[PDB]
RNA sequence: AUGGUGAACUAUGCCUGAAUAGGGUGAAGCCAGAGGAAACUCUGGUGGAGGCUCGUAGCGGUUCUGACGUGCAAAUCGAUC
RNA sequence: UUCAAAUGAGAACUUUGAAGACUGAAGUGGGGAAAGGUUCCACGUCAACAGCAGUUGGACGUGGGUUAGUCGAUCCUAAGAGAUGGGGAAGCUCCGUUUCAAAGGCCUGAUUUUAUGCAGGCCACCAUCGAAAGGGAAUCCGGUUAAGAUUCCGGAACCUGGAUAUGGAUUCUUCACGGUAACGUAACUGAAUGUGGAGACGUCGGCGCGAGCCCUGGGAGGAGUUAUCUUUUCUUCUUAACAGCUUAUCACCCCGGAAUUGGUUUAUCCGGAGAUGGGGUCUUAUGGCUGGAAGAGGCCAGCACCUUUGCUGGCUCCGGUGCGCUUGUGACGGCCCGUGAAAAUCCACAGGAAGGAAUAGUUUUCAUGCCAGGUCGUACUGAUAACCGCAGCAGGUCUCCAAGGUGAACAGCCUCUAGUUGAUAGAAUAAUGUAGAUAAGGGAAGUCGGCAAAAUAGAUCCGUAACUUCGGGAUAAGGAUUGGCUCUAAGGGUCGAUCAACUUAGAACUGGUACGGACAAGGGGAAUCUGACUGUCUAAUUAAAACAUAGCAUUGCGAUGGUCAGAAAGUGAUGUUGACGCAAU
């Protein structure tokens, strides 16, 4: 339990403590699935709330699939700029 | 010496055909009153794969003329035949792909398949995928029909023999390289025990007429006469010529 | 991006079997794995099952065809020959 | 194995001509948001099934006991 | 960390030797042998599953009422509604077409 | 030479079952973006193919020509593979 | 391995207690298939056997022990085996399995002399054997013995076969009503014959969901530690078959009519052959609540006492988390010149032969009630001692369950549960060995030969040639970094607030410059001979350049046939086959 608390604070995680590859520790597909589900969940929420019409929703749906946005914050800012123009 | 490999196959112990997954024998309808006078209509219910056979098979259901029930037949499917299609078989059937007609009821140049050698044997000729028989003429006297066979030979067949209009489906199969020993393994796994094959010159004299010697060589002409006996017929049997 | 220059689908075989043999398999692998128009429902939903069997995802129609293509060149010629001969029997 | 919720149906089971035994169980349990109350279960032993009637009202429970047929063998706790 | 054992003499992991781990009122983990799952009845024409029909092992159908094994319609429990609709329309139109061919 | 007995080992086919961590590589198909008059050409992702690859259980048995060599053993033991 | 006690004539070896250790969940743990056959358990006992010992034992002597309508066998069929009818053979016998055969019996009507003679029709499938892992009607929990249990006891269920009554339902419109529909229900006639479904099925990949396990918060008990510290460490808090209600991705129905194309998966598929959207229907894998059921089981406290040994009290509650582990399952996707059993058995539908109501009948597919369920197997070992190897032999022998930490990991290393502590011992430390190791300077000078050994090794970042079938070569080659500690930034869910995961990057500080600190873990390069590759063989001296392989070519054959088998045959293999085939090189 004491060791787990140290790990939660960021300790024992340097290059000298890693034996598997980055993929073995955390698969890149798992990271992608988390991010795309985050982006798609936000787009449906905005469209249902009426903040975005279906025409702009469809454009942003295929941009997120095309790796246009690196995180949720980048998508929200892009929506604001699109609505500001 | 001992009994050679090609002699052991006739005993039929481990060299029998692997027929567990076969859909059934592919035959035409039994030649009956409806076929030889008029026609009878069937329906293609499904087109299915057959293990050990390149060409697909079609299941066609006909009504029993003399009993209230349905009779199912297994046909070798031709190109263009689809599920739900009506198939017409008999002397008075139309000239369409999939129909079964006597050879004397079609004009010259008609392409047919699953042709009967004799009327009623339910199909013997042009059964493999992509093969067909070409009708080249008729002889109304003596009721004979002249056709061309896939091997190129010319045969005289009775005009009452039946055949299916079209060409056997699945053609072009042998144009694709097998590319590996594994695919050859799975091919003959559904057919029979004949693969792989060990060369005779790699054996000992007790095993094969080509065996032995301080080098691998046949040592005598590989052209064997038609009159040789079992244990001698290894190589090129009754060869008229050799070379490229 | 473009991942391979010329091997295409035959990149799964690596460097084995020879280039000429891999080239021949490439032509027939693309044909057998493609989607074809259904002559019954008009959609592009026909794919091969076993060799010589072609089924449409819609409308549940199965058509007997070639080993790696829906229709071979020989089968097309046979249809024209039968159609020409049929027209000379009724009229 | 089977639970009944209608009291009128319960009395019909007690005189079904195949029922010979019954038991009464008292449970001291708590209600949704108050102090514990008294729960009683009336169990009728049929030929193939056991019927259980549960009533959470003590006042209504005592009346049911007095209404049971005398010929029925009743087991307490 | 309790470990379980088979409750029959079959020691192999076959389709008829499936088990599920359950916890008993005695507070221990014990293997529970489960039967193979049932398959829904299929339509006679299109082959899709039939709506409103119970999913049971073949022998268990004899132990349930007729309500669980049919639908209140022609060919109920044998053909689906859309396939029955096709049969009725096809039967009517063809029979009408036969009359106009007769005259 | 005559008449008999063996496929519980093993060889091969068939029928019906069961078994096989974690990694590397990243083929088709698909999405977005960039360049160009056009044909089309590049970039980033996605995807997870192979009688591919590192390496456990498993299967096999290269070397030390190691141990043993009236042995634990009429073929085994250890390391390496 | 050690100390002590007990027993005994006698104790390194038996029993008990204490201590030190190991197996470390792919076990030295807990069950089985085959094989063995009483080795199982108790009492008595030590001549022989346990290559020392023996008071002990799988030894010796005498007894005890295996309980089933629900678990298997029994039934079904698989590859295959094999009677009959017939044909061969001097003959023992051979062929063949639906075959050149007059190959057989259940629905009844007819009869109240008696039991079935006798009228139609139906059906022609035409022995039998073949699976303790395939198919398959039906059971669970708690308790109980020296040794038995899903088999005994208590409680609670279910199936099949057979008897029958009541209630309910239905009928004077004789064989039910509702919903536009998908369809719903406590029921709600149906012979021959026909059709359909279930039985019934490959493999790999990721994703969703369920169960058990793992981790964890609060609280109610018990135990450990306490010089000091620790609201702390460990442990208990459980819910079966079955039953009622309810619960679903997929699929389907109704309304409506779409380009400013929309919807939508991690994975690109769907829509005028009707999308999105709104409202509905259904499968019940699965979960929830309740009955079963707290009366059980579990954890504690207070009382009796040689004793048959109990008696009385409490508590057994409420949450969180996930690329976790194992396993089940759903919707999908990849692959084949490979497309991945059969039968018994059960149900539904189409059909309409018959039987039926008014002072009366039918439904045992609705509910309740009554009776029966035979035969054989069942103990135990399952292996460094119960099997096979001449044996209590380091060999061989099919399979299920699988905790914590480290770490990519079922690797190695340590620990909990459980199980063992068994292998003749004591003393000494010569040579020579077997096994494990280290060496100054030189660095293959050794040797047939770098044989053996050493060096390299994880991860992150940088960098990477000739050649090439353009796929590779490649971890090419060649470099740098890695601890601890204190911080910072970014990446989410539900509804401004609130809650919850280890992933990556960076910066100071710190040390005998150490940090994949044990464990774990590639030497590399330039060329020649040879086989293309993966694969295969001389069980027990040869693993290769040998065999095989894809590719290429040649030969025979159109069935009254090619190749091959047989003593013969009304006999066979290829052949459930037909030249894109079979056969021979
Ligand atoms: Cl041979
Ligand atoms: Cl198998
Ligand atoms: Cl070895
Ligand atoms: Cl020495
Ligand atoms: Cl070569
Ligand atoms: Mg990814
Ligand atoms: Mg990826
Ligand atoms: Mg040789
Ligand atoms: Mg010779
Ligand atoms: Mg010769
Ligand atoms: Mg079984
Ligand atoms: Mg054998
Ligand atoms: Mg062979
Ligand atoms: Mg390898
Ligand atoms: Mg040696
Ligand atoms: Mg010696
Ligand atoms: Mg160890
Ligand atoms: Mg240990
Ligand atoms: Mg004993
Ligand atoms: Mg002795
Ligand atoms: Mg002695
Ligand atoms: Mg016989
Ligand atoms: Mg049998
Ligand atoms: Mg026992
Ligand atoms: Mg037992
Ligand atoms: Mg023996
Ligand atoms: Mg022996
Ligand atoms: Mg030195
Ligand atoms: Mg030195
Ligand atoms: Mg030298
Ligand atoms: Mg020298
Ligand atoms: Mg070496
Ligand atoms: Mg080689
Ligand atoms: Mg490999
Ligand atoms: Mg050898
Ligand atoms: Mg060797
Ligand atoms: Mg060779
Ligand atoms: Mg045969
Ligand atoms: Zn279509
Ligand atoms: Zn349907």
């Amino acid at each position: 339990r004491a060791h787990a608390q140290s790990k939660r604070e960021g300790r024992h995680s340097g290059y000298g403590k890693r034996k598997g590859t980055r993929e073995a520790r955390l698969p890149s597909q798992v990271v992608w699935i988390r991010r795309l589900r985050v982006l798609r969940r936000l787009l449906a929420k905005y469209r249902d709330a009426g903040k975005i019409d279906k025409h702009l929703y469809h454009v942003l749906y295929k941009e997120s699939k095309g790796n246009a946005f690196k995180h949720k914050r980048a998508l929200v800012e892009h929506i604001i700029q699109a609505k500001a123009d | 010496g001992r009994v050679i490999r090609n002699q052991r196959k006739g005993a039929g112990s481990i060299f029998t055909s692997h027929t567990r997954l076969r859909q059934g024998a592919a035959k035409l309808r039994t030649l009956d009153y409806a076929e030889r006078h008029g026609y009878i209509r069937g329906i293609v219910k499904q087109i299915v794969h057959d293990s050990g056979r390149g060409a697909p098979l079609a299941k066609v259901v006909f009504r029993d003329p003399y009993k209230y029930r349905l009779r199912e037949e297994i046909f070798i499917a031709n190109e263009g035949v689809h599920t739900g299609q009506f198939i017409y078989a008999g002397k008075k059937a139309s000239l369409n792909v999939g129909n079964v007609l006597p050879l004397g009821s079609v004009p010259e140049g008609t392409i047919v398949s699953n042709v009967e050698e004799k009327p009623g044997d339910r199909g013997a000729l042009a059964r493999a995928s992509g093969n067909y028989v070409i009708i080249i003429g008729h002889n109304p006297d003596e009721n004979k029909t002249r056709v061309r066979l896939p091997s190129g030979a010319k045969k005289v067949i009775s005009s009452d023999a039946r055949g299916v209009i079209g060409v056997i489906a699945g053609g072009g199969r042998v144009d694709k390289p097998l590319l590996k020993a594994g695919r050859a393994f799975h091919k003959y796994r559904l057919k029979r025990n004949s693969w792989p094959k060990t060369r005779g010159v790699a054996m000992n004299p007790v095993d094969h007429p080509h065996g032995g010697g301080n080098h691998q060589h046949i040592g005598k002409a590989s052209t064997i006469s038609r009159g040789a006996v079992s244990g001698q017929k290894a190589g090129l049997i009754a060869a008229r010529r050799t070379g490229l | 991006a473009k991942r391979t220059k010329k091997v295409g689908i035959t990149g799964k075989y690596g460097v084995r079997y020879g280039s000429s043999l891999r080239r021949q398999v490439k032509k027939l692998e693309i044909q057998q794995h493609a989607r074809y128009d259904c002559s019954f429902c008009g959609k592009k939903t026909v794919k091969r099952g076993a060799a010589g069997i072609w089924t449409c995802s819609c409308c549940k129609k199965t058509v007997a065809g070639g080993a790696y293509t829906v229709s071979t060149a020989a089968a097309a010629t046979v249809r024209s020959t039968i159609r020409r001969l049929r027209e000379m029997v009724e009229a | 194995a089977r639970e009944i919720t209608d009291i009128k149906q319960f009395l019909e089971l007690t005189r079904r001509a195949d029922v010979k035994t019954a038991t009464v169980k008292i449970n001291k349990k708590l209600n949704k948001a108050g102090k514990p109350f008294r729960q009683t279960k009336f169990k009728v032993r049929g030929s193939s099934s056991l019927y259980t009637l549960v009533i959470n009202d003590a006042g209504k429970a005592k009346k049911l006991i007095q209404s049971l047929p005398p010929t029925l063998k009743v087991n307490r706790l | 960390a309790q470990r379980v054992t088979f409750r029959r003499r079959n020691p192999y992991n076959t389709r008829s030797n499936k088990i599920k781990v359950v916890k008993t009122p005695g507070g221990i983990l014990r293997a529970q042998h489960v039967k193979k799952l049932a398959t829904r009845p299929k339509c006679g024409d299109c082959g899709s599953a039939l709506q409103g029909i119970s999913t049971l092992r073949p022998r268990q159908y004899a132990t349930v009422s007729k309500t669980h094994k049919t639908v209140s319609r022609a060919y109920g429990g044998s053909r689906c509604a859309n396939c029955v609709k096709e049969r009725i329309i096809r039967a009517f139109l063809i029979e009408e077409q036969k009359i106009v061919k007769k005259v």
